[PDB]
């Protein structure tokens, strides 16, 4: 609906984020696979600047 | 001639010719070692007058120092030419030894009767030339740290091997005060003037086509007027 | 901790015209300017105060009133200011008679006044003046009113002497993040400061002393550049 | 298309040190290569310049003093010993080697590093056009 | 972990510069004069994909297409693919005649 | 391109 | 108080219009060298046509004199013309706002070598001799506004100025020409923007920086 600004940015990775996946049961938890390994797990109802 | 200019019609071909001489030749003889030392001297004079940088000269310093004290785990990245000529712990390091003393044809004709006095002579000649070129160029170049790092490691190898020379020690303290003085801030090359908005100029104040249009206007006006007058008279 | 943009080449910011109504900007409306065109007889010519006063008196108007030189120098300092280079203001001349004139921020004004007067008569009769590259109209006569041609979320203020003085950087930084600013600058030679009272929100002043209009525009513009970090 | 910016960083830095100790024909062949890699992966412009160290006039002496503390406490974290190009921290170090090759002596080399000093205009160079350059060829070209 | 492919900007063809980021038939229509069905027939005579942009279609098939588009008679191309004095006299005459009537 | 020079003539 | 060259103590601002084109001739009366008014005249004289710009000089004087720091009385204007003649202007002058009256006033100044008003108590335009340091104050910081110089914030610069150190700025009023006119006098050079400016906006930017620095 509000396609002008990212509703929630998500940083804290290192290099070339190219994969991500939501999780079925938790509708707020995003896993994000970077390119240096180090799969991050964020919770969106938190700050979201840092991975959980 | 004048070497300090950017481009020269005969010096820059001479520069790249002594560059090829500085690089491509093989180091099997003290004759060619002294040939390289005096080539180092002449390019050092060229840059006394011109003040630029030569990576072939810094690689040359690396090559000459390691081919003198080859006598292998510390620097295997150099691919030397002669392994036999090394100077063992027999140096006299006396101050009254033979200096650089360039007598060119005489030295190059009696080089193959090579004494350790002449080996230490050409060594100290390269040492003084390296000190002068460092002091005029290397401290001013920005990459100075990683430029001088292999030279500094070879010098520390010299000191740990011998611990009797003095000019290496003084060059160590000089490059030490240089690396303590310099700040080594990373690059800022890509930062530009923001361009302005473009500007434009306004505009203010065919004869055959003009005459055609004027005659068409004349024909229209007089034809319409004559028709109106005809119809007035007829009514 | 923050990546670079992929493109770091410098590119020209887009010219702000009256078609676009979103981007935050500054608008200067040189109001009550004196640009009348007369016909002498074989030729038309713009009214100037100094040179032609017997026939100005034959009209019966004021030689004190008919002065376009101050609008000329206002236009010079405005379109030479750095914020015009950054592409963040545009100007409108509101003639005393009632014309609206939109001036694009890209135009290069001739600086000698006879060339400027020829430009002005060609504009006020032909209604449009195109660039020498001829793909765009720089000086466009447009239709009243200025509220019909302004940005939607704007603030309209007058430059009056009797209003309490404020600091222009303070006012501009007090403005919102997309609330543009439009300053009404009295381009009269000498007169009252109450012509745009149905247009504006409030009046402001910039010094305890009166100013030339070019100096007032320069003060407001440099405060704006200081605020928006140019 | 599956290469890490750390990988391109490691190869750029190693080629930079080889330019620091390299003959000039190798320089001619290698600096269009660094241009093409930075063109492909535009994320290495941080090592070509870290703009966190650029000081604006329009900011407080607080941030000026912060910049001063960062400038004094900065230390180059690059490792040349490590074989692993994903573990060499080559993405946090600049090209002072290429600043020196900007201050090379040869004029054509000086221009081909002014191409680094200038903004990144174009995208390709035809390294097979910049590749065939030897001493004899450049001598004949300068004589002709 | 590498993959590898099998690009060029605006190209010139017969005193006319043609772009790259659009399809081939519209490229041949931006070639000055010739038509869309002619471009279709040239492309499907070259036997290429009709959806590819001009950055593709490597130089051998490119010169093939240039040769076909320059020498059409060798490729059975059908012919539907190519591409004040009296004013002054009458002014003077009608003027002086009706002038004479106006006088009489 | 143009920067504080006035303009051309005829 | 009205500032003058005789006082060389109080904190003040001095502007120098370098190489400002103020040239005269007699055709059968006098005339100023206007770039647009005559071109075959300049081609007869051999002088370059795109140099004589008293209009730019007039713009600079108008902006500077109507600036509020001039009304507060904290500056003085010196014009070093292209031919080597120094012109002194006091902060109590109401310059003509028309280029023609400005032209007549300049040519009468050049042919009278002095200008005094009908009040006649003290002069307004003084023709005096180079150099300029004889009439500069004592503790003068000398800067030239050049484009190739680094950019500065005028607020920080006037803050970093000393307590009683007067400030002198040098702007070139020529159309085309390099900024090496006054290196023999000047201490340093600064720039004002990443965009090339003009004379009027340069002196206006500097006077507004000085106004906000000294809280006028």
């Amino acid at each position: 609906s509000n396609a002008y600004e990212p509703q929630l940015e998500l940083t804290g990775a290192t290099d070339y984020v190219r994969t991500l996946s939501f999780i079925p049961a938790a509708p707020h938890l995003v896993a994000t696979g970077s390119y240096d390994g180090l799969i991050r797990l964020y919770d969106t109802r938190s700050s979201g600047s840092t991975p959980i | 001639f004048s070497t300090s200019d950017q481009y020269h019609l005969v010096i820059t071909p001479a520069l790249i010719l002594m560059s090829q001489f500085l690089e491509q030749i093989k180091f099997n003889s003290l004759k060619r070692i002294a040939f390289g030392a005096v080539l180092v001297r002449i390019v050092s004079q060229y840059q006394r007058i011109s003040k630029r940088y030569i990576p072939e000269v810094v690689y040359f310093f690396q090559k000459i120092l390691l081919t003198f004290i080859v006598e292998p785990l510390d620097f295997e990245n150099i691919r030397l030419d002669s392994y036999e000529l090394g100077l063992p712990l027999d140096v006299d390091f006396t101050k009254k030894r033979s200096t650089i003393i360039p007598l060119h044809t005489l030295s190059t004709m009696d080089t193959e009767a090579h004494p350790v006095d002449q080996c230490v002579s050409v060594l100290l000649n390269v040492m003084e030339s390296l000190d002068a070129t460092i002091s005029t160029v290397w401290k001013s170049l920005p990459a100075f740290n990683e430029i001088i790092l292999p030279i500094q490691q070879l010098l520390s190898a010299y000191t740990s091997k011998y611990s009797d020379f003095e000019k290496p020690r003084n060059i160590l303290n000089k490059v030490e005060k240089l690396t303590k003085f310099t700040e080594h801030i990373p690059l800022a090359l890509q930062n530009h003037k923001p361009v302005s908005i473009p500007t434009h100029a306004p505009k203010y104040e065919d004869r055959t086509r003009s005459e055609i249009n004027k005659m068409k206007a004349q024909l229209k006006k007089e034809r319409k007027f004559t028709m109106k007058e005809i119809r007035k008279d007829a009514k | 901790q923050k990546a670079l943009p992929a493109s770091l080449v410098p590119q020209a910011p887009p010219v702000l015209t009256s078609k676009d109504k979103i981007t935050k900007r500054m608008i200067v409306v040189l109001a009550m300017a004196s640009l009348e065109t007369h016909k002498i007889s074989d030729k038309y010519v713009l009214l100037n105060c100094d040179d032609h006063q017997g026939l100005l008196k034959k009209m019966g108007r004021d030689i004190s009133e008919a002065r376009p030189d101050i609008t000329h120098q206002c236009l010079l300092t405005l379109l030479d200011s750095p914020i015009n280079k950054a592409g963040k203001l545009q100007v409108y001349i509101q003639t005393s008679r009632g014309i609206l004139i939109e001036v694009n921020p890209t135009v290069r004004i001739p600086r000698t006044f006879k060339r400027f007067s020829g430009l002005m008569v060609q504009l006020l009769h032909k209604l449009s003046i195109r660039s020498v590259n001829s793909e765009e109209k720089l000086l466009k006569v447009i239709k009243n009113p200025i509220t019909d041609h302004l940005p939607t979320k704007c603030r309209k203020v007058t430059l009056s002497f009797d209003a309490p003085v404020i600091r222009v950087q303070d006012y501009i930084e007090k403005l919102d993040d997309d609330e543009s600013i439009c300053v009404f600058v009295g381009a009269m030679a000498r007169g009252k400061d109450n012509f745009a009272d149905e247009y504006v929100d409030e009046k402001v002043g910039l010094s305890n002393y009166p100013l030339s209009a070019s100096v007032a525009c320069s003060k407001f513009c440099h405060g704006a550049e200081d605020a928006w970090n140019i | 298309t599956h290469l890490s910016a750390h990988l391109v960083a490691s190869f750029i830095k190693k080629l930079a040190r080889l330019t620091l100790e390299s003959p000039p024909s190798a320089i001619v062949t290698v600096i269009p290569f660094i241009y093409n890699l930075i063109r492909k992966h535009p994320n290495c412009m941080i090592m070509l310049h870290n703009p966190a160290f650029i000081s604006n006039p329009f900011q407080t002496p607080d941030q000026v003093a912060n910049l001063k503390t960062l400038k004094e406490n900065y230390v180059d974290p690059f490792d040349v010993h490590e074989s692993d190009p994903e573990l060499t921290h080559a993405l946090d170090s600049s090209l002072w080697e290429l600043a020196s090759l900007m201050e090379h002596y040869h004029p054509n080399v000086a221009t081909l590093a002014k191409i680094f000093a200038q903004p990144f205009k174009k995208l390709s160079y035809n390294m097979e056009d910049f590749l065939d350059w030897n001493y004899d060829s450049l001598l004949n070209a300068e004589s002709s | 972990s590498l993959v590898v492919q099998e690009f060029q900007h605006i190209l010139r063809l017969l005193n006319t510069n043609v772009d790259g980021n659009i399809k081939i038939v519209y490229a041949l229509t931006t070639i000055k004069g010739v038509g869309r069905r002619y471009s279709n027939l040239v492309c499907k005579k070259a036997d290429v994909d009709l959806h590819k942009r001009a950055g593709e279609l490597t130089q051998e098939e490119l010169e093939r297409i240039v040769q076909i588009m320059q020498n059409p008679t060798h490729y059975k191309i059908p012919a539907w693919f190519l591409n004040h004095t009296l004013a002054n006299n009458v002014e003077s005459k009608l003027r002086d005649d009706l002038e004479r009537l106006k006088k009489i | 391109t143009d920067r504080f020079k006035g303009d051309d003539d005829i």
